[PDB]
């Protein structure tokens, strides 16, 4: 009647870009 | 005299031999007993079988004169437990065995994992196992009074039950992703693999 | 020899030449262990985190929505550069009992072949063992 | 007569350090706490340990049925100027009680849970089969020794009580300042 | 004197040797210990008798430096 | 020689240039084991404590408000600052029963990388063991 | 039924700047 | 010292030889 929780699942209303700026890895 | 054999032994002393102290060789290639690692878990545990467990470093560990980062941020960290959980135990002992740095430095530390606070092993959510103990008794109870109200309304095998499957020790759960510490039990010393060169200013 | 042919294989590495990035990368959920930078090469996939920010843990999300691990490397001058061996419509990032979901906008079914046996298309992997 | 007396911690000395690690006692484990105060020698003229000192102890065995203090062994302490000496001193309380204690957690449910459900369940059965008009004991003698557990928090204050002479010749010396 | 028996036991030390750091030898031709290889399950699994399993790996195994497909 | 190296990186070490200081921290608690003075600069946090004063014990605090053991150095001419090796927006601090927050409110995200391996920016860390 | 207690939670009223004047290990 | 005896036992590293590659 017991299980083990589960972890947390994100939500799923804040999306945004993750790059704000192009990295400079990428060299540019 | 050899009487008052009573007396005579509470009073045996306790001699202690006294200690010197030494000096730490070099403190920049030195991390010290009692040095919090703080590594977030990557394999999700669950104390059934014996296994192995992965971590990573989520900062920089540096030197005890706090100056020479000595494991990168991101080393993985190779660990194992055993022998699972005793009734009444919420917390499972991890010993962690080995960690690579990202440049391919490697050190053996055998020190015990902790709790994010320090305490010692890791706990996570318990399984006790409460209807595989019981559920045989409550049953075999159930099953026969309702055959004894029918047989009643014509106008121990709980025990033998409950002897064999009392004794089922708990299991743990622990989600991945969670943090934890390595408290290290010995001195790690990165005298070998490591040196220090002053930058050419400007 | 062996050390011009060593000099060749690490230059080979380094040239990193004829290489297309993906930076179609959106994210939700807990925005405090998230990355500044996240792409990838059509190979691995790199996620940068700032020199403040604790490294977290990275998880490969099937269609069903199961979690599994996957292989990481630590890359970048300063180990803030998490590279996961794959590339993958959906990441799990998870620290501690906080979890963000990283979504690739423009994920590429048919990647590109590895048909060296190395991480670069300038260097062969060649069976030394023979046998 | 002891030798020199402004390098020297002896036996009793209280050193009062502050917990750092949270403590529960179901697993073996180590502990660490930190020096609150300088150390001064029997003679009371030199700093021989210096605050923020790390100590790292042990402790093990866990709890038995009436005991609420698990007993913790101290056993280096690192100064933050480099000095290592091994004293292997038993922890005590604020007030210097032997061992350290907090909250017990008895499992007061885990030892008693099988047997009360067991008789409640026995005797409803019983009441419903006589409304149509042993197990407990079982249950009790598997479960009834469970050994406490100890609970302390972290940032709690502690001593550790040395329990051998302390010699510190070999790592400083003093000299005198020269006047203005 | 060898008394406080009880006391002078708990006050034995617990000793343990420090270690040195390595380095590795060749981290293009390594894999080291806790790398996750993922794979397929190919057999159904019954555990009434003994047995043998088999599994497929689905994704490529590079090296601890990530540069080289060594699985 | 070596001798002269030993030197130049304790020279390096001293020479502390080119640095920023954070001084924007409040506090709300039991200000009776309170720092005099907190401040960091950008890679470790420092609490200086009075002669007087006992040293407390210090712990990180992340967003859902669980505390976590942090690496510290006792720093200082009297041993009288606490430098722990993060930088964090929120700190606690605990002696005996008795509890004190920080607030760092000029927290950077981004920090300054260590690109060094070392707690300067002057001396390099460089790999000996070769293998 | 019963759990550990927690340590004591700081209250968040008197909040007030650490730094009533400048380190001199700041140099300033 | 030899002291610590549960704490020295669960302290015991396991070590596994490495394999290689034919």
């Amino acid at each position: 009647c017991a299980s083990a929780p589960k972890p947390k699942q994100p939500s799923d209303f804040n999306r945004e870009p993750v790059n704000k700026t192009v990295p400079v890895e990428i060299q540019r | 005299g050899g009487g008052g054999g009573e007396l005579a032994e509470k009073l045996q002393p306790m001699r202690l031999s006294g200690s010197s102290a030494g000096r730490l060789g070099n403190r920049d290639m030195l991390i010290t007993q009692g040095t919090q690692l703080d590594c977030v878990l990557e394999t999700r545990l669950v104390t059934t079988q014996p296994g192995m467990t992965t971590c990573h470093l989520t900062r920089d560990v540096y030197s005890t004169s706090g100056r020479v980062v000595l494991l990168d941020r991101g080393s993985k960290v190779v660990g194992f437990y055993q022998g699972g959980l005793r009734q009444g135990q919420a917390r499972i002992f991890v010993q962690w065995s080995r960690i690579e740095t990202p440049s391919g430095v490697v050190i053996n530390l055998d020190s015990p994992g902790t709790g994010p606070l320090g305490e010692a092993g890791l706990g996570g959510w318990i399984d006790r196992h409460f209807w595989e103990r019981f559920g045989g008794a409550i049953m075999i109870s159930l099953i026969g009074d309702l055959g004894d109200w029918a047989s009643r309304q014509g106008s121990s095998a709980a025990a033998e039950a409950l002897r064999n499957s009392i004794n089922i020790p708990p299991t743990l759960y622990k989600n991945q992703g969670e943090r934890v510490n390595i408290l290290v039990a010995r001195d790690l010393d990165f005298s070998d693999v490591y040196s220090l060169e002053s930058i050419p200013t400007k | 020899r062996e050390a011009n042919a060593r000099a060749a294989v690490e230059a080979a590495f380094e040239q990193r030449v004829g290489a297309y990035y993906n930076l179609k990368y959106m994210m939700s959920g807990d925005k405090d262990i998230a990355p500044v930078n996240a792409w990838d090469d059509g190979r691995f996939t790199y996620f940068k985190f700032s020199a403040n920010a604790d490294l977290p843990s990275i998880y490969f999300v099937d269609a069903e929505g199961n979690e599994s691990l996957v292989p990481r490397t630590t890359v970048g001058s300063s180990n803030n550069i998490i590279a996961v061996h794959k590339v993958n419509p959906k990441w799990m990032i998870r620290l501690g009992n906080r979890a963000l979901a990283i979504f690739n906008e423009a994920y590429d079914p048919n990647g590109v072949p590895n048909d060296t046996g190395t991480a670069s298309p300038a260097v062969r992997r060649v069976n030394k063992g023979g046998n």
